[PDB]
Order: structure tokens, then sequence, then C-alpha cells
DNA sequence: GCTTGACAAAAGTGTTAAATTGTGCTATACT
């Protein structure tokens, strides 16, 4: 609603919405743009403001001066693309008698974010007090980006302060009294290592929204405050320690030129709501009484929070409370607000799918969310398409100018999740300004698609959804429905070392030239290659020290005429339990110039991608917080179906003991159903009793149609029972769910009917980061660390598990006294004994006797350096040392 | 000269989130024994052993003198031929027919595995 | 190494204990030579102290197969055993 | 109270001069590693540089001492070598502790020795092992209460010497290099010796 | 089956020329 290329989703809202959803991505830009002062925030801000506006930098320079003024800002050194590409930090040079250059300066994206040094980062909003809730201040990123400027003025005046004595009068310039070091160097030091400074979560387009937005309480305190109404989000903070410490920017929240938050309310007066909507702080909410969202307003025109109670000024409408994520949740009105909390959560933890599917029943910020996250194309400028390809689109506007897109293609994104853009335009489309050209990664037409929608049956099946398990149909991986792309980034370097230079060739010591097959004449798997786990990406080289090699090696050298080459092999190979194709490899050499750390002489990285189709073990959940591994997965002939032969999806436990409820997912199982297949009131005679609170727009509609219900403005239990009652059947006419919601499944192995009728609908239920293939490990034998002998978790895998303190006590209690020796020695810190069980086990021979545990041996020589004389006296021994 | 300049940095800190494990745990011993190849080894002593039985007494005991397998300590031809009293290109002339004999079919198949 | 061991016993080290235990006092607050990167002599990481770094190799290079062992180089004044040793032998420092 | 201290030197042989040190054991260099990074950086313990201050301490007072210089200076000296020598004992127990860059306390052998995660309590007590590994569980409603579903690879890798060896025993693999790579590259046939 | 004298490469060894490294020093007055 309200966007040119808006898809047709019918609302159950039974209010208006007033006010248009803020760019929500503005509280980035507004701070960082009053920060450099462009000239869009002074002709925004002269407007309806003060006639002076000072810059950030310009307002740190007004207090500096007198000991500097006209700061200059050059145009930005390379593009975003082109600094992620080269690893270099997006920033324009400032400048400010003697001129001075001050430094690159970084700069902020469209979407709200900064490229220091490759990676894509976002700056946090903290909430800082000016006690009392409406005491908190809230830094935007401007602001306590100046801060830290301010510390570099300042002591880089306590420098020239220094200097100018010291130096002779006359002798010295601005330029010989300024040693920026200390102003570059805290900025540097800022972006990077700073708590507030953050690597941009972005595995779906909602989760790096909600990253920006996401503020700090801290600068009893972890307890919601009447004040945060329409503010702070109380539905949304993580799960760990830190509830209360975090929390996310409301939908409509507007920050005041300070940061003091503003929350939009519109004064209503003699009891008929105003439009014009005010900023009304925290403070200045009390002087006004403020009316509930909910309200009994009859045709046109026409429960309160007092000033410092609860139960003047009128809502500007619900969900001013609630977040981005938490007012994406169908029915949020009815879950508890941990399961609200868990289902906005695991929103932002869903993964891209490679189709993309909208969900069936939705709210309203979809839209919306998506367009704002900065992951969709949008035409800047109205007018028709000149060419539509997968790696551009071209629109040629009535004004006559030309603007065209390259689309995002396979790009991996922060944590592996591929990132696609998708043209949903054609040719000669004619679109609007603001309108959807192109799809982000978890997009669908312009509204955000982080799932799928299943065909859900909620009966107990056979114990294999038991607890929180869920069973899938095979058709989730036959149809590649759950299916989504992941790539992962290798990268190695070739280096000056103390005794050489390391050189990346593709001659490797000792190797087969079948291993060496699918590699190019560099050293570099081709592109396109499958890879397997071991396999060699880049064959790289380093000089080895004196050989002095083994006599038995050396017989075998001159026997097989094998020259023992002269260096050490360091190939980059594939991480144990990983696979994939190659996508891309980019080389950075030193021939040619580029520019690398000193020493490098040639950094390449090679970029493999794997197709993950819903695996057993796999975590999905849906949108209240239900979450669950796959136990299993039948094939789809053995799986509930309905009269149809449709069999269904997934077999969902019921989960919700009482009193724990979980009633939104209910809602939307019933809901996805009659979405799905359309609906006619039948009216005759009028309209059903119930059915008078609706508007006319949902009494008919077709088949697999989109529904909206706003979080606290949504359908009503009595329009949903009159939906079930209204429904079309399919091909033949047969019904296949009744006015309760259920359906009489046949059990596709003993063929025999469910004697009860079960649940059946469509939920949207979203894929979770958390992977089997991320998370399986097994070790046999692997790297030992250096300073103490464990077993260490090497870099390509094989990471040893950790027997805690607490199991050594279990092991105890059931007095297995030889299991936990064999742990806490030769299965770790027995420098000897690990080697003579494994070569004990290879021969079949009786494992030996346990030696001495080198943490131990370590702990004895940390207390002599400690002067503590200790001696491991024998019963007729006397001292005994380890040696 | 930008090498140099760079300063070390502190095993005891603390890379891992919340003090999980300080930096220096992450550290390899790459000088640690690997317990598959000191098996492997030791099976290829063994080996080389019964293809030591094949050669000539003299012949096998110039092989291990010429590449140090007795004594850890490799000889010259000279000091080679010292122990057996020849010249050393007898020595030389010896060693070659070795290696031939030591690359036949029957007696060389076995060892390629080893690399 | 016999793993059985009755007691465990500690005590004030003093000076005396703490001079036999060192294999010899270390006179400099060097670690490494800035280019060779190899440990320096008399300070810290000293080889002719701790131990050598590779197996049956001394500092110089004079004594490298393992036909020598136990024995020290004349030269480096390094001890001919294995790398291990680096992690069990101390030093001292006498105080003025 | 005090009986107790001075009774424990009687009843025992320690000299109580032990209390005052006049030589300083230094840590074998293994267990203060300096080791070069992957990446070309350099990487080393806080003891090197607490034993650096130390060495460098009681130099220098060599040096005054047979310089004549005053007892301001001097003492001087050993009041700062005496501050040196608690530093790497006990780093921060008295005074402001030792910081290098970015003011963190350096780690003497007193907080090496003890920690939550120091080699005291549960770094000596919980160490990690081989021939382990984990995954996340899924119900097995099928399974015998006495039986557990492990997956192919997890066990393969788990049992890899084990199934090594048969593989050898059994004429497949020809020695034992043969049968690790037969292992590695999951050959198909290994999959009954496994079970 | 082994040795000879040629010849060469490789390994040393003594003699020198860079370069690397350590120490001393700088005088308006300065606490
Ligand atoms: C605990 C914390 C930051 C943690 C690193 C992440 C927050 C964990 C909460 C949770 O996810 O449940 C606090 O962060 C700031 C200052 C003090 C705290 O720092 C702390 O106490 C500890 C670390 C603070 C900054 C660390 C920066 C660098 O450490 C790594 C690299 C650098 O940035 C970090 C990246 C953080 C992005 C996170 O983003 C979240 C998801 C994941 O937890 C992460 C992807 C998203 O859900 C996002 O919406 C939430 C952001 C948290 C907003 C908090 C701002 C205050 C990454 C871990
Ligand atoms: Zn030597």
């Amino acid at each position: 609603n309200s966007v040119p290329g808006a898809p047709n989703r019918v609302s159950f809202a039974k209010l208006r919405e007033p006010l248009e959803v803020p760019g929500l991505l503005d509280v980035q830009t507004d701070s960082f743009e009053w920060l450099v002062g462009s000239d869009r925030w002074r002709q925004a801000a002269i407007d309806r403001g003060e006639e002076n506006p000072v810059g950030g930098l310009e307002e740190v320079l007004a207090e500096l001066s007198p000991i500097f003024s006209d700061p200059r800002f050059d145009e930005v050194k390379a593009s975003v693309d082109e600094c992620k590409d080269k690893d270099m930090t997006y920033a324009a040079p400032l400048f400010v008698s003697q001129t001075v250059f001050m430094g690159d300066f970084p700069m902020m994206t469209e979407k709200g974010t900064f490229i220091i040094n490759g990676t894509e980062r976002v700056v946090v909003s903290q909430l800082v007090r000016s006690d009392h809730f409406g005491n908190r201040r809230l830094r935007t990123v401007g602001e306590l980006i100046q801060n830290q400027i301010r510390v570099g003025l300042s002591r880089m005046e306590r420098v020239v302060r220094e200097r100018m004595t010291t130096q002779d009068v006359e002798a010295i310039t601005p330029q010989t009294l300024i040693n920026i070091r200390p102003v570059v160097a805290a900025i540097k030091e800022f972006f990077g290592t700073s708590q507030l400074s953050q690597f941009m979560d972005q595995n779906n387009p909602l989760s790096g929204l909600t990253h920006k937005r996401r503020l700090l309480a801290l600068g009893e305190v972890r307890d919601v405050h009447p004040s945060h109404y329409g503010r702070m989000c109380p539905i949304e903070t993580p799960e760990g320690p830190n509830i209360g410490l975090i929390g996310s920017l409301s939908v409509y929240a507007r920050v005041n030129p300070f940061g003091f938050i503003e929350t939009p309310y519109r004064k209503v007066e003699n009891g008929v709501v105003t439009d014009q909507i005010d900023y009304l702080t925290a403070d200045e909410e009390d002087r006004h009484v403020v009316a509930q969202a909910n309200s009994p307003t009859d045709e046109n025109g026409r429960m309160v929070r007092k000033k410092g109670g609860e139960v003047d000024y009128m809502d500007v409408s619900p969900r001013q409370m609630v977040s981005v994520a938490t007012a994406m949740i169908p029915f949020l009105e009815h879950d508890d607000a941990n399961r609200a909390l868990m289902g906005a959560n695991m929103q932002r933890q869903a993964v891209p799918l490679v189709r993309s599917e909208a969900p069936l029943v939705g709210t309203g910020m979809e839209l919306r969310a998506a367009i704002d996250a900065g992951d969709v194309v949008v035409a800047d400028k109205t007018g028709v398409i000149e060419e539509v390809s997968a790696d551009y689109i071209t629109v040629m506007a009535d004004d006559g100018t030309r603007q065209s897109y390259r689309l995002r293609k396979f790009a991996r994104s922060n944590h592996g999740t591929c990132a696609n853009q998708r043209p949903i335009v054609d040719a000669g489309q004619r679109v609007e300004a603001g309108q959807v050209i192109a799809d982000g990664p978890c997009t669908q037409n312009g509204e955000m698609a982080l799932g799928k929608n299943l065909l859900v049956a909620i009966m107990p099946w056979e114990g294999h959804n038991y607890e929180d398990a869920i069973i899938l149909s095979n058709r989730l991986v036959e149809e590649d429905v759950l299916t989504s792309i992941h790539i992962e980034e290798h990268e190695i370097d070739a280096r000056d070392t103390k005794l050489g230079a390391e050189e990346i060739t593709r001659d490797i010591p000792n190797v087969s030239d079948e291993v060496l097959a699918d590699l190019d004449e560099r050293g570099i798997v081709r592109i396109g290659a499958e890879v397997r786990d071991g396999d060699i990406l880049v064959g790289k080289v380093t000089p080895k020290g004196e050989t002095e090699l083994t006599p038995e090696e050396r017989l075998l050298r001159a026997i097989f005429g094998e020259k023992a080459r002269e260096v050490r092999d360091t190939s980059l190979k594939v991480p144990h339990g990983e696979s994939g194709k190659v996508i891309g490899i980019r080389v950075f050499s030193r021939e040619d110039d580029d520019e690398l750390p000193a020493g490098v002489n040639e950094l390449v990285r090679v970029y493999v991608a794997q197709k993950r189709k819903i695996s057993d073990g796999d975590k999905l959940a849906g949108r209240h917080g239900n979450k669950g591994v796959i136990g299993k997965i039948l094939p789809v002939e053995d799986m509930p179906f309905l009269p149809d032969g449709t069999p269904v999806d997934i077999i969902l436990n019921t989960h919700g003991v009482p009193r724990r409820m979980n009633i939104g997912q209910i809602l939307e199982t019933h809901l996805g159903w009659v979405a799905k297949a359309g609906w006619n009131i039948d009216v005759a005679a009028g309209v059903p009793d119930w059915a008078s609170k609706l508007p006319e727009e949902l009494y008919s509609a077709p088949a697999d149609s989109t529904v909206a219900t706003p979080v606290f403005d949504g359908a009503q239990e009595g329009e949903l029972a009159g939906l079930l009652g209204s429904t079309l059947p399919n091909r033949d006419g047969e019904v296949m769910v009744d006015a309760d919601g259920k359906s009489t499944l046949f059990d596709g192995r003993s063929g025999e009917p469910f004697p009860y009728p079960v649940t059946v609908g469509y939920m949207y239920i979203l894929k979770l980061h958390h992977l089997v293939d991320d998370k399986i490990h097994a070790r046999s034998t692997g790297p030992y660390s250096m300073i103490t002998q464990q077993p260490l978790g090497g870099k390509a895998q094989f990471g040893g598990q950790r027997f805690g303190e607490m199991e050594c006590w279990a092991m105890q209690a059931y007095g297995a006294a030889y299991t936990l020796q064999e742990l806490l020695t030769i299965k770790s810190d027995d420098t000897v004994g690990r080697v003579k069980v494994y070569e004990a086990i290879v021969k079949g021979e009786n494992i030996p006797e346990p030696g001495i545990p080198e943490s131990f041996k370590v702990l004895l020589k940390e207390l002599q350096s400690l002067c503590l004389n200790v001696e491991v006296l024998s019963s007729d021994g006397a001292a005994i040392e380890m040696r | 000269i930008q090498q140099y300049a760079r300063e070390p940095i502190s095993l005891d800190q603390t890379i891992g989130d919340e003090g999980d494990s300080q930096l220096g745990d992450f550290i390899e011993d790459s000088e640690a024994v690997v317990a598959v190849d000191a098996v492997s080894f030791t099976l290829l002593q063994d080996q080389l052993q019964s293809v030591l039985e094949t050669l000539s007494e003299r012949e096998a005991g110039v092989v291990r003198l010429r590449f140090g397998l007795t004594d850890g300590q490799p000889r010259t031809l000279d000091e080679i031929g010292q122990v057996y009293g020849v010249t050393r290109e007898r020595i030389r002339q010896i060693e070659s027919k070795t290696m031939s004999k030591l690359r036949h079919p029957s007696r060389s198949q076995v060892l390629r595995d080893y690399l | 190494d016999v793993n059985f061991f009755d007691e465990l016993r500690i005590g004030l080290a003093t000076a005396d204990d703490i001079r036999n235990w060192s294999y010899g006092e270390v006179k400099k607050p060097e670690t490494i030579n800035y280019r060779t990167l190899k440990p320096e002599k008399d300070g810290l990481f000293c080889e002719k102290i701790f131990g050598p770094t590779r197996d049956w190799e001394c500092y110089c290079g004079k004594y490298k197969r393992v036909r020598f062992k136990g024995i020290i180089c004349e030269r480096c004044g390094v001890e001919v055993t294995r790398a291990k040793v680096r992690r069990e032998r101390m030093g001292h420092i006498e105080l003025a | 109270k005090r009986l107790k201290v001075v009774a424990a030197f009687q009843q025992s042989g320690n000299s109580p001069m032990g209390m005052v040190l006049d030589a300083v054991p230094v840590i074998p260099p293994e267990l203060r590693p300096m080791v070069q990074l992957d990446g070309g950086r350099f990487a080393t313990s806080d003891l090197n540089d607490l034993y650096r201050r130390v060495i460098n301490r009681n130099n220098r007072l060599k040096r005054l001492i047979d310089l004549g210089a005053p007892e301001i200076i001097v003492n001087n000296e050993k009041r700062m070598l005496q501050e040196s020598v608690d530093a790497l004992f006990d780093n921060g127990r008295r005074g402001r502790p030792v910081t290098g860059p970015g003011n963190r306390p350096l780690k003497s052998l007193s907080d090496l020795l003890k920690g939550k995660q120091g080699r005291f309590r549960q770094n000596l007590l919980g160490k990690r092992v081989d021939y382990s590994g984990r995954s996340v569980i899924v119900v097995g409603p099928q399974l015998k209460l006495h039986q557990c579903g492990l997956p192919k690879l997890m066990a393969l890798e788990l049992f890899k010497p084990f199934v090594m060896k048969r593989l050898v025993d059994l004429n497949h693999a020809q020695n034992i290099k043969s049968a690790k790579r037969m292992v590695e590259r999951q050959r198909p046939q290994v999959w009954d010796v496994l079970e």
C-alpha cells in the first residue's frame, strides 16, 4: 500500500495507518550526514530550524579555534564495490596559512554502513544518560564519531604546544607543528576494535536492517520502562546474559537534533483525532495524556497512559512500541513475550533460499522492510526499461536520463550466505519511481521472504516428531524448496620470510599427478572445479632450512631417483568436512604492482560455493519462536496425505503444552489454508454477524491469495472461523478441510486412515543458520597445541572435544577410573602415550599404560618459577624428576 | 625496513570471546611427532631390512655406510672404501650396481608407496 | 616416569636450589636476532642454556647428526640432544 | 596467630632466608614461547617482557654499583628491581600492574598458574581429548535403549585407526599408508569394514 | 674384480673488503 509496484496483499486492519513508516534507515544516515555536514542536512534543517546549523566537524573546530577552519572533503577514493574487492577502507580525504591534510575520512554508504578494510561494518547507536528513563540521551552514529575526533584534535594540540616551544620561532609552519598521527590513528582505532563498531550481521536483509537501529541501553537496569513505549522495543533483546542491555529501535521512532528519541503523536482534542502529528520526547510525553491506539472511533471522528503511571494526545497507530522484526510476526498479540522475542531473533537467523517464496500469511512490514533494508533494487526515476539482463537493468526515464543497475550475482555475504538478485521486470514495462526492479536474497516481488509455505499436520507421528523434532517430506529435497546456497572464502599469501621468500607454484614436493590434475598452470584450482575434503586449492611453497633428512628416506631417494627437493610443502587444502564448486579466484600479485602488506608478494583468494539441500539435523523454526531440528525425512509415499492424495510437507507434534500455549502458531496455520484455497462467504440475506467488523475486499478471494494481518490490528477469532466455513474445493469439488481446520489423513504406510481428524494447514517456516554440515565434528588424531600439548583444533579442522571439569565429576561418579585416566592422559597430554596408543591400535596390540600428562609436568615448572621447590617424592625413591 | 619495525603480539592475549581461550592455545606445534608417520617410518625401516637381505653381505653394508643407515652419518667413497680396503672408485662402481639391483621390479615395487 | 609416586612435597626454594636447577645464568634481556630470528646468546632463549632448537643440532652446526649425543659444541656451547629439553630446562638470574 | 608461622619453620627444616631471593629462576622458553604467527606477525608471552624488566634493572644496578653512584640512585634501583620481581611473580598484587600496549595487565606467573580458564582450576583438570566428536541430536524412536545413531562419517573418522588395520588385514590395502588414503577419500569398500 | 691418472665439482680454508654493530658526543639556558 502506497508503494508503486506493491503487490496485492489484503489487510484485516480496522484502523487506517495515518503516518507512513519513516525511512527506518534514517537513524544512521541523519547522524553521519549531520556529522560531515552535508548540504542536504543544512537545507533540511534550515527550512524548519535554526538558520545557522553547525556540522559535527564544523562544531569541533568552532570550539577549538582559535588554537583551523573550513575543512575540505574530496570525492571518495574508490567505490564501495571497489573497496570491498581491494580490501581497502571506503574513505574520502579531508583537508584543513599552511594547509594540512588530516587523513582519509571513512564514509557511510547509502545502506548506512561503512567499509573499513574491505569489510562492511555498522556503528550501533548508544543510549547514554544526559536515573529516570527519560534522562537517556542516545548517542547517534555521527555524534559518537565526533567525540572520538575531539580526542584526536585535543591531543593533537597537546603536541603542537610542546613542539612550538622547542622549535625556533618563524622557522616553523603549521605543517611542521602538526603531527596528525594521533588524529588519523584515533578514527582507525575506533571503526576497528571499538565495541560499538561491529561487522554487519547480514545473512538475511532483515538481520542487517535490525543490526542498524539497534541501540545499547547502558553507557533493575534491564527491566523495561514506561518511557520505552514507542521508542525502544521491549519484545526484542538477546536471550543470553545480555537481556535488557541491547534493544532495537521502534518502527516510528524519530531522533531529535541532540539525540533524545522522539515518538510520533497525534494530539487528540475534544475527543476527535487530530491529524497533526507532533514530536513528544520522553519528558514532553507526561505533559499531555496519551491515548491508546486501539480505540472505539465511530464513523467520522470519534485507557490512556498517565504522566507517570499507567491507564490530550493520541497514538499514531499500533506497533509503535514494536520494532520491524517484531512487527512481522502475524498474530503477535496472541504469543507470549518469550516466544515473540524468540520469534524475532529467529527471523533474522533465517538463510536465503534459492527460490525465496513470499509468506502466504503475513503482516504489513514485509514490503516496507525489504525495500528499506537496501538489498532490493529500487527505481529512482519513473520511466520504462530499455534492457533486462541477468547482469544489469537499464531504465529510460521520461525525463530523458538513463540509469542502470548492476545486480549482485552470487555474492558471498559476511557469514557465507549467498546474496543473489533477481530481476522481476521485463523489457517494455513502465515502472514508477520508488518501485522494485529486482528481488534481493530473501525477497519476492518487493516483500521479505525469509522462508517457505509448507503443508503442515499437527499430529504426533510414530515418535519421529518427538519433543521438538520435525519430519519433512522428501519433496523439500527433490523440489529444492529448502535448498540454500552457501559460499566460503579461502585465502593464502606469499611473503618474505626469515630464510626465504614464499612462492606459490603448482609443483608440489611429494604428490601424484592426479591430485594436481585440477590445478592450473600457476597452481591455483581451476574455476568450476569440484573440490573434496583435502584437495589442493592453491599450491604454495616456502623455503626449508638445512634438510638433514633421515637416511632411511635418502636411500629410497636414490632407489627411485627422486631428488630430495629443496624446500617444504605449504599448500592450501579444503577444510575437513567441506566440499563444493569453485566460483571465483582473486589473484593479487607483486609484479602486477597492486598493494600488499610489506613482504607479501602474491595474494590469491578462492571462493567455494555449496548447494545445501535441507538435510535431517538442520534447524527450522517459525515466526512464533517455535524451533526444532529435522528428526527424519520420509519419502513422499509414506506420508499422511489428504483425500486428494496431496501429501503433507511437515508433521509437527503438539509442542504447546497447556498454559504454554503458543497460540499465534495455530492461527496462521488455519489462515494459511484459507489463503491457499481462497474463500467466499456466500452472502445470502445479508452477511453473517462476524463479517460486520470486516471491510469489503476479503469477502471473496481466489486461491493462493496473500493476506496481511498487522500485529495488534489483525484478523479476529470470529472472522477466522467464518473463513474456515468458506473453502473452495479442489479439482472434482471434494472438500479437504472442515470448519475446524481438520482433515482425515491417510497413513502413507499402512494405507488406513488415521482414526481422528487431524489439523492441517500452511505455516511459514524458516531455515536457520544452524546447519548440520557446519556443526558435525569428528577427530581420531590431529594437531596439538605448542605450549600445552593438548589436542588443538587445527585451522583446517579436527578440533578435539573438551572433557571439562564437570564431566570428570560424572566419570568419577561411575567409578570408571580407567576411562577417566585414559581421557586426561593418552588421549591428550601424554606426549609419548598418544603415539604409542595409535601405534598399538594399528598393530592390534594391547593399549599401553598411560604416562605423565604434560599438563602436570608444566605445573611443577610453573611452581619452581615461583620459587617453590617441589619434589615428587617416591615411597622409597626420595626425589624424582620427569626429564 | 618496514618488516623490522613490526613489534610482536601477546600470546597471553584473549582472542576468544569473553576469555574463552587465550591466543597461545591456537598455536600448532608442527614439530610434534605424527603417530601415523612414526609407524610408517618404522614399517619402512623393517621393509628396507628385507630389501637389504637380497643384496650381498658386503653390498648391503656399502649401502648402509653410503647413506649412514647404521651409524646415522654418511661416508664418502674414500671412507667407505677405507673400511673395505679398496679404492674409492671401486666403491663408486659397487654402489651403482646396488642401485640398479635396487631398481629391479621385484626389489623396488614394494617401496613405491612410501614416496 | 614410573607413574606411581607415593608423596608430593613442597618447600621454600633457596638461592642454592635455584642455582642448582638452572643450566646457566641468563645475562642479557635479549630474545632473538631481529634479522636471523635465532636465539641470542647469553639472553632469553639462549640455546647454550635452555636447549637447542633442532634435534641433535648445535647452534653453529659443527655437530648435526644424531651420531654424537650428550656432548657440547666447543664453539657455540650447545649440547647436542633432543629439542624437547627446551621445555624442561630452567635458567636463573643472579641479583645484584 | 604469629606462633604458627614461627613454629612451622622450627618443626620443619626450611631456612627462613628462602623468603629473600638472591637468585631468580627463569622458566623454560617453550612455556614462554616466541613464535611467528600465521601472516608474518610475531607473538610471545608476557613473561619475556617481565623477565626483561628484571634483567634490565638488575644489570643497570651492577652498572651503578660499579660507578660508585650516590645512594639515592642506587637505592632507587634496588626499589625498581624489587618491584620488577614482584611483577614477575604476582603482577598487580601491589600497586598498579605492569601494563603493555593497550593498557592491559601483563600475565605474571601467578595468573599463569591459576584462573578459571587458567592452568590451575580447569585448564589442568579439564583438557581436550582425541577420538571424540559431536553433532546435533535427533530423536531415534526405533532405537533400542542400548543403541545410538552415529553418522557414518563421524563413526569413520572416529574409528579411522581401527578400520585402517582391518582393511589391511583384509587384502584390500597392502600397507598402512594405502589404508589411510582409502579411508580419507571414503572409498565405498570401507563401509562394510566399518560395521 | 680391481686400480690408475685424468678431470671436475664440490667442499673447505685463509686472506680481505663491506656491512653491520656498539659507543661516545653534541656547551644560551632548561631543575
Ligand atoms: C555483547 C555486545 C556485542 C556482541 C559482540 C554481539 C551482541 C550479542 C547479543 C546477541 O546477538 O544475542 C555489545 O555490543 C555493543 C557494546 C557492548 C557489547 O560488546 C561486548 O560485550 C562484546 C563485543 C562488542 C563488539 C565486537 C566487534 C567485533 O567482535 C566480531 C567482530 C566485530 O564485530 C562483531 C560483530 C557483531 C554483530 C552481531 O550482530 C547480531 C548477531 C550476532 O551476535 C553478531 C553478528 C545481530 O543480531 C544484531 O542485530 C545485534 C547487534 C548487538 C547490538 C549491541 C551494541 C553494544 C564480531 C563478534
Ligand atoms: Zn656449535
